[PDB]
């Protein structure tokens, strides 16, 4: 099966430099191009530029003619892509694609990668839980959360019982507290019936200060 | 008064040489006149040798198709007592592969596409259909847009042996020749994806 | 450059209706290099037309695509919730590759009442000297809700903040989290922690309420 994995979050400084990487596997790396698509927050989709890790050629938009240098390493089939003096609008998030011969189009993307250009200090969140009672049933149904208070950058996974629980979550669009710190809830709703044999851990994840927490969230 | 038929398949060719051969038989095996048509029935392709698009013999001739030249084409096959038009798609791409993936190969074709056996002595066959004007010098042969050197790898007239088959094997191939015609010499490159079966 | 001009920006509809969208390019595109994606916040993109009408796998019949030139066209023919997203037309014809602004389909769905929850700040959270109430409004339609505080029976100003989530793919609901954030003092400093939800799917305002402790 062809796949892209991209490394995680990053967060940059202004005039320094990121490399984000897309690792490929599930056909020949060298018998296909490569291409980076930026997507800046609350916009579309942009191209950005294509490498042929067979010859490493490389063609580049001229809107990023100065600003990306795209390489390969072949021995562990991974795609490089680098911005160099990091300014505001260089925060978006970055895919990498494949394209094949004879198929002209993206079948294939990459997860995406955030990339955040700022001079604040990076934060780990806080992860507390939001746990059910009386004041959280409706009928027969009981409402948990986990509430990931004061991290820097974005963003922030959130997933329950490590992937095995997805139906009936709703993780939140983070909010910028008055302090620069980002916070968000993800909540599920699960049968009230069951809240004393079932567990309930949320797993967060905020790659930028490698921060990795699971907190349980317990009936109160 | 003529019989019209209609292809089915396109044809696909890069910007550079490119030829096809009114061939149809046993329409074309009799005591018959061919005539080329570009989107007409009513204007001949030229036989002028120095046109760019010209009639030689019973094929048309591109040297070299242009972005522009896509369409449909005819040949029209009249005997004694018959006439058949034969409709036939022509269709170029600007871009080869090893410099852009953009605007090239719009389609993965049967004529881009080859197998090699696993653990067999096979062979890769270069598809360079010109008339007797068309002289095709000796051919390189590339994979990964690098060119191929190699103990396995042997060059014999249009094809590349390949012994001892590996599924390492599997890649984007290009086989490039030069074809001399009227003492000007143009370059033909055709890409293959090459997939490897057990 | 070949610029795309797709339009509408948005499209609001109701399940089993039609959908079009359209893209406009400056100059004229090859058929086999004009394509569609799907893309669901979060997400990456997902090729969804191909070759102005192919259907990319796992691409749903009531997807359609067409055209030639410089028009090209996306219709779906009787709409179903998980089609709601934002589409994007691309072309892979001439260098640079562009893409379409894209057009953010919404799904008009019958009017759903909001479950409301509320959560007290965590003993976790209380020992750091911080406390935030998070009250929940769940899968609700249209996402026009109005939360209200209150502290005692006194109506909050200035120390929460809101959150809705992006059209759900099964029912087209949407989702809101507001937290109200106070110190560990100011915490304490009251009994009743009340959230009063306002909305078109209730007859008469719901209150979510808790006394702090009891
Ligand atoms: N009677 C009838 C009949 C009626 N309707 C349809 S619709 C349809 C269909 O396939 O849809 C096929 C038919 C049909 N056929 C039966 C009899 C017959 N006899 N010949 C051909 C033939 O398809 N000819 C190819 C060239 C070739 O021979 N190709 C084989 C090798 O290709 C690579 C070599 N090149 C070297 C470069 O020049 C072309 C050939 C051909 C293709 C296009 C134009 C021309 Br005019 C010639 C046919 C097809
Ligand atoms: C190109 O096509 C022509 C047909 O248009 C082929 O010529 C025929 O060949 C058969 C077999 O020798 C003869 O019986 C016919 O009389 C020929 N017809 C004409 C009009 O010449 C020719 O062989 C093809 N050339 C190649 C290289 O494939
Ligand atoms: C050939 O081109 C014409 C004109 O665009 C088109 O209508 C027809 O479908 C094409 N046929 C094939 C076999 O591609």
């Amino acid at each position: 099966q062809v796949q892209l994995v991209q490394s995680g979050a990053e967060v940059k400084k202004p005039g320094a430099s990121v490399k984000v990487s897309c690792k490929a596997s599930g056909y020949s790396f060298t018998s296909s191009w490569i291409h980076w698509v930026k997507q800046a927050p609350g916009q579309g989709l942009e191209w950005m530029g294509e490498i042929n890790p067979g010859n490493v050629r490389t063609n580049y938009n001229e809107n990023f003619r100065n600003k990306v240098t795209m390489t390969v390493d072949t021995s562990i089939s991974t795609a490089y892509m680098e911005l160099s003096r990091l300014r505001s609008d260089d925060t978006a998030v970055y895919y990498c694609t494949v394209v094949f011969y004879g198929e002209p189009y993206f079948p294939y993307w990459g997860q995406g990668t955030l990339v955040t250009v700022s001079s604040a200090s990076t934060k780990g969140p806080s992860v507390f839980p939001l746990a059910p009672s009386s004041k959280s049933t409706s009928g027969g149904t009981a409402a948990l959360g986990c509430l990931v208070k004061d991290y820097f950058p974005e963003p922030v996974t959130v997933s329950w019982n490590s992937g095995a629980l997805t139906s009936g979550v709703h993780t939140f669009p983070a909010v910028l507290q008055s302090s620069g710190l980002y916070s968000l809830s993800s909540v599920v709703t699960v049968p009230s019936s069951s809240l004393g044999t079932q567990t309930y851990i949320c797993n967060v994840n905020h790659k930028p200060s490698n921060t990795k927490v699971d907190k349980r969230v317990e009936p109160k | 008064g003529c019989k019209d038929i209609f292809m089915k398949n396109e044809i696909l060719s890069a910007s550079q040489p490119f030829a096809f051969n009114c061939t149809f038989p046993p329409i074309t095996s009799g005591e018959v006149s061919v005539t080329w048509y570009k989107n007409s029935s009513k204007i001949p392709v030229s036989k002028i040798i120095q046109s760019r698009i010209h009639q030689d013999e019973t094929w048309i001739l591109f040297l070299p198709m242009e972005w522009g030249d896509s369409g449909v084409y005819q040949c029209v096959i009249k005997g004694r007592d018959s006439c058949h038009r034969i409709h036939v798609n022509l269709t170029v791409f600007e871009k080869h592969w090893c410099d852009t993936s953009i605007g090239g190969l719009p389609n993965l074709s049967d004529e881009y596409k080859q197998i090699l056996h696993l653990g067999k002595d096979d062979s890769l066959t270069c598809h360079l259909h010109f008339p007797k004007s068309c002289v095709l010098g000796p051919i390189k042969w590339y994979k990964d847009c690098n060119e191929i050197k190699g103990e396995r790898f042997t060059v014999l007239e249009t094809r590349l042996l390949v012994s001892n088959v590996s599924a390492e094997d599997r890649g984007n191939y290009a086989c490039q020749a030069i074809l001399t015609h009227s003492g000007k010499q143009y370059e033909v490159l055709n890409g293959i994806t090459v997939s490897i079966t057990e | 450059q070949i610029v795309l001009t797709q339009s509408p920006g948005t499209l609001s509809l109701s399940p089993g209706e039609r959908a079009t969208m359209t893209c406009t390019a400056s100059s004229s595109v090859s058929s086999s290099y004009f394509h569609w994606y799907q893309q669901k916040p979060g997400q990456a993109p997902r090729l969804w037309i191909y070759r102005t009408s192919r259907l990319a796998s796992g691409v749903p019949d009531r997807f359609s695509g067409s055209g030639s030139g410089t028009d090209f066209t996306l219709t779906i023919s009787r709409l179903e919730p998980e089609d709601a997203a934002t589409y994007y037309c691309h072309q892979f014809h001439r260098s640079p590759l562009t893409f379409g602004a894209g057009t953010k389909l919404e799904i008009k769905r019958t009017v759903a009442a909001p479950s409301v929850f509320i959560f007290p700040p965590s003993d976790e959270q209380l020992k750091s000297g911080t406390a935030s109430v998070v009250c929940l409004l769940n899968n609700f339609y249209p996402r026009e809700a109005k939360v209200q505080w209150k502290v005692d029976n006194a109506l909050q100003s200035g120390n929460s903040q809101e959150s809705v989530t992006e059209q759900d793919s099964k029912d087209s609901t949407y989702s809101l989290s507001s937290t109200l954030t106070l110190s560990k003092a100011d915490y304490e400093k009251h009994k009743v922690y009340a959230c009063e939800v306002t909305h078109q799917g209730l007859s008469s305002p719901v209150t979510k309420s808790f006394n702090r402790g009891e």
